[PDB]
């Protein structure tokens, strides 16, 4: 049980598939929903809770290993999302105003970052490569932005008058910014409501899984401009209801929990 | 009015004694203006 090293592991390929773990992984794990609050609202009931869970014992999942936690709406959930389940799954309505913002949350759960925080009162601050970003939780975040020059001087901003930085964020709930990796960025920020952190991008968090409820596929999480890739685990559907959409949730649960897996870290 | 003459129940502020013994007469209040005051903030500084 050789933990904190990486040895070469190694195999064949003339072992034989083994029996199917379904049946088992859903007995031993646990499922998190995470709807929002117009779901329930339309829905009008006190025991579709019951009814969800009773409907997926039918397909194995036993009844106190399903768990729904409401939230009131994608930017309430995206100031500090603690998603902490063995498989987790998150239906979101589409709004073209919050496209964005819609599109950082699953940058920041579908991944795993390694934050370190920060302190914008002593540093100045530089990104080392094209994965290591700052995001920023909280309520009213107003983010600006002086870049530096060699020998610590602004570039179209002066190192006193806050007013000539650059905006990137108004009164957000979560931000994710990346900026020239190279050089040095004075920050502003509203400390007083909102937390900064220094987090590096490492491999993808395949214990989540983000379902869409309305328009067409738009996110785009990784922030250059020439991937925009569809993750497995970047699921669509077309709505009118959502008894519809939790029945279809249900039945095709397996494929869902195949396209995810339980995390390494 | 002055008594043993026919001016009585006249309308005014006599200019004979207008002080009436006070130090000084006094009004309190605040008020707003707009200007067109000089400032750079911080500009036309050396560059270091
Ligand atoms: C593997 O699956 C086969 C086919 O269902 C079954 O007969 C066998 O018992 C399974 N293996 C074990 C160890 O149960
Ligand atoms: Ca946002
Ligand atoms: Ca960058
Ligand atoms: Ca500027």
């Amino acid at each position: 049980q050789n933990y904190g090293i990486n040895l070469p592991i190694t195999g064949s390929m003339d072992t034989a598939y083994a029996n199917s773990t379904q049946e088992e992984t859903f007995l031993t794990s646990t499922l998190c929903l995470y709807y929002p609050t117009e779901a329930a609202t339309e829905i009008n009931d006190n025991s579709w809770k019951d009814t969800l869970s009773q409907l997926f014992l039918t397909k194995g999942w036993p009844t106190g290993s399903v768990y729904f936690k409401e939230y009131t709406d994608i930017a309430s959930f995206s100031v500090d999302p603690q998603l902490y389940c063995d498989y987790n799954v998150v239906l979101m309505k589409y709004d073209a105003t919050l496209q964005l913002d819609m599109s950082e949350l699953a940058d920041l759960i579908l991944n795993e970052w390694l934050c370190n925080p920060m302190d914008i009162t002593l540093y100045y601050y530089q990104q080392t490569d094209e994965a290591n970003k700052w995001i920023s939780m909280g309520s009213s975040c107003t983010i600006k932005v002086c870049p530096l020059n060699t020998q610590t001087l602004g570039i179209g901003c002066l190192t006193t008058d806050t007013a000539t930085f650059e905006e990137v964020a108004t009164a957000e709930k979560l931000v994710i910014t990346d900026v020239v990796d190279g050089v040095n960025h004075k920050l502003d920020v509203t400390t007083a409501t909102c937390t900064i952190r220094n987090c590096k991008k490492l491999g993808p968090r395949e214990n989540v899984a983000v379902i869409q409820v309305g328009g067409s596929d738009v996110l785009d999480i990784t922030a250059d401009p020439t991937t925009a890739p569809q993750t497995e685990r970047m699921m669509r559907i077309n709505w009118k209801k959502w008894w519809q959409v939790f029945y279809t949730v249900v039945d095709y649960v397996n494929q869902i929990i195949q396209a995810m897996s339980k995390r390494s870290r | 009015s002055i008594t043993r003459t026919r001016v009585s129940r006249l309308y005014g502020l006599p200019a004979a004694n207008p002080n009436n013994g006070k130090e000084y007469y006094e009004v309190a209040g605040r008020f707003s203006l707009i200007s067109l005051v000089p400032s750079n903030d911080d500009y036309q500084t050396p560059i270091t």
